[PDB]
């Protein structure tokens, strides 16, 4: 939707889909890192690191590199959706356990 | 009626073209002008 | 041949390691693909506290990554309503222009912002859809009932304290519906925005819009929203005979419990999420080898304390909820190409 | 000059307690006391009002 407050890709010397460079707008450390956790678990990405480029600018850069099959855009839309994925069940369990606290405090 | 008020009598005098800056009541010869209300804007950061 | 899966080992000069052991490839079997299941199954969250302004619940079982993200989505991106503009029509007060607006910037405002939506750039005017004004207009006055006396409350005072009781909503649309009489206020009613003396006057319009803690402070919803983790304390050797209150003093004092089992007194570890890391045992020189005093892997404590905007459980769902917004704005322009 | 609406480190509104701080003083409690009744832990706080200095009652004490 949004032509580049989301997502430029770079792909690396000789244009590697197994080596892409992601630039996110308007993120930071908090995206960057929590999205770079989710991506370590992928057996299939041999070198995940994000880093902003510059403390004045508002954007990051992650840097996948996978293994010889997957073209490394597989990656990261898979560690997006476990990530949200995770949120929706912090939520979740969140809620209802908030629910409950409410509950066992106005019954007694 | 542009006011002006004294430096330690406090009246509000007028005062125009081609006429002497003392204060009525007293003499003192130092008369702050007056805040009207008109809006200005400012940013609260 | 030692495993130690679960604490953050801790001295004095230093501590032990930054690592948690719980990723892919971290071991001879205990390898990582992200199971979900084993996520949704170890996850648990348990509330100490919850008065209104506070909540204290646990959150046991996830990473530092995604608990600082809650953390830092509290503190810079969950939106609020702040005055941003600040109309001036007379001040005669001792307090500046300038210092007026910026103190009316940092008074939390009653009004939920979901209701609300964010002014489209250079929308000076706004309207019903992302504003709302509110009118300040106060002058002192000597009050003609007053005998010889000197309290600055009873002469020389009609208004003398302007507070933000003296702050008026002006419904700036159809807002009147939808927002009842009390619901649109400022959240405190005694902050002391300024102090007038006989003859000074105060007339202003302050405008409120949109907005997120990360392009100003103003606009943030907790006092703080940290987290700490759940510290662990072991008793590798039993203490007794007066030493056991020399450790229960070396403490926070709820942690270590001495208890009475028999003629002798024995020092029992109660409670060690009261502990506050002090580590004033290190300086004990003989006890020092008796304690140790670690923190727990992916045990967490979280405190968040709104300004009176929104309720706290509300505050971390609304937090959550933003995570996830960041991961499908990411998603969906993913699946633009 | 006035107190601070926000404590500055961490954002806890502190421009309601001064009032109520001069209120528990004038009670006798001491300091610590009277900014524990009022809710401030941290330290980061209690120096927003142990250490405030009312320079708003000397100013408002010239003429007009
Ligand atoms: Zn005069
Ligand atoms: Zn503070």
């Amino acid at each position: 939707g949004e032509r580049k407050t989301a997502l430029e890709m770079v792909q690396a010397a000789g244009t590697d889909r197994h080596c892409v460079t992601f630039v996110l707008h308007e993120e930071d450390h908090t995206l960057g890192n929590s999205l770079r956790y989710m991506i370590m678990k992928n057996p299939e990405v041999e070198f995940c690191g994000y880093t902003t480029t510059h403390p004045s600018e508002s954007k990051i850069n992650l840097r996948i590199q996978t293994r010889g099959t997957l073209p490394a855009v597989e990656p990261f839309q898979r560690g997006l959706n476990e990530l949200m994925n995770v949120c929706q069940h912090v939520l979740d369990k969140f809620e209802a356990s908030i629910k409950d606290y409410k509950d066992q405090k106005a019954s007694r | 009626p542009m006011i002006y008020i004294c430096g330690e009598c406090h009246t509000e005098n007028e005062i125009k073209s081609r006429d002497p800056i003392r204060c009525r009541e007293c003499g003192y010869r130092i008369m702050y002008k007056k805040r009207t209300k008109r809006l200005v804007v400012f940013d609260a950061r | 041949v030692e495993e130690m899966r679960s604490r953050v080992v801790l001295g004095e000069f230093g501590v032990r390691n930054v690592h948690t052991t719980d990723f892919p490839g971290n071991y001879s079997g205990y390898d990582d693909a992200w199971d979900q299941d084993r996520f949704e199954k170890n996850f648990r969250v348990d509330v100490v506290h919850m008065d209104e302004n506070s909540l204290e619940f646990d959150m046991v079982g996830i990473d530092a990554a995604i608990a600082n993200a809650f953390r830092r989505i509290l503190l810079a991106e969950v939106p609020t309503m702040a005055v941003e503009k600040v109309l001036v029509y007379n001040n005669t007060s001792i307090v500046q222009d300038e210092i007026l607006a910026h103190r009316l910037g940092l008074i939390p405002i009653h009004a939920d912002p979901r209701l609300f939506e964010y002014r489209n750039q250079g929308d000076e005017e706004g309207t019903e859809i992302d504003t709302l004004q509110f009118r300040l207009q106060v002058r002192c006055t000597r009050n003609p009932h007053a005998a010889k006396d000197s309290s600055d409350p009873n002469e020389l005072y009609v208004n003398h304290k302007v507070y933000t009781r003296h702050m008026t909503w002006i419904p700036l649309g159809n807002q009147a519906d939808l927002f009842p009489e009390g619901t649109i206020r400022p959240v405190h009613d005694d902050i002391l925005i300024a102090q007038l003396r006989p003859g000074q006057e105060i007339d202003l319009l302050m405008h409120c819009v949109k907005g997120i803690g990360k392009d100003h402070a103003k606009f943030s919803p907790v006092a703080t929203a940290s987290y700490r983790l759940l510290p662990d304390i072991t008793l590798l050797e039993p203490v007794e005979g007066e030493a056991a209150e020399e450790l229960s003093r070396c403490f926070s004092p709820g942690v270590i419990e001495v208890q009475e089992v028999q003629g002798k007194k024995v020092a029992r570890v109660a409670n060690p999420r009261l502990d506050t890391f002090s580590r004033e045992i290190f300086r004990n020189e003989k006890l020092k080898k008796v304690v140790r005093l670690a923190r727990v892997r992916d045990h967490y404590i979280f405190s968040v304390e709104s300004t009176g905007v929104l309720p706290p459980d509300v505050l971390v769902s609304e937090a959550i909820k933003v995570l996830m917004g960041k991961c499908r704005r990411f998603l969906d322009e993913l699946d633009a190409v | 000059m006035i107190i601070p609406v926000r404590c500055f480190t961490c954002g806890k509104i502190v421009g309601n307690k001064w009032e109520a701080y001069l209120g528990l003083l004038q009670a006798e409690y001491t300091e610590g006391d009277a900014l524990d009744a009022l809710g401030l832990k941290r330290y980061c706080c209690r120096r927003m009002l142990l250490a405030h200095v009312d320079l708003i009652e000397k100013l408002l004490n010239y003429a007009p």
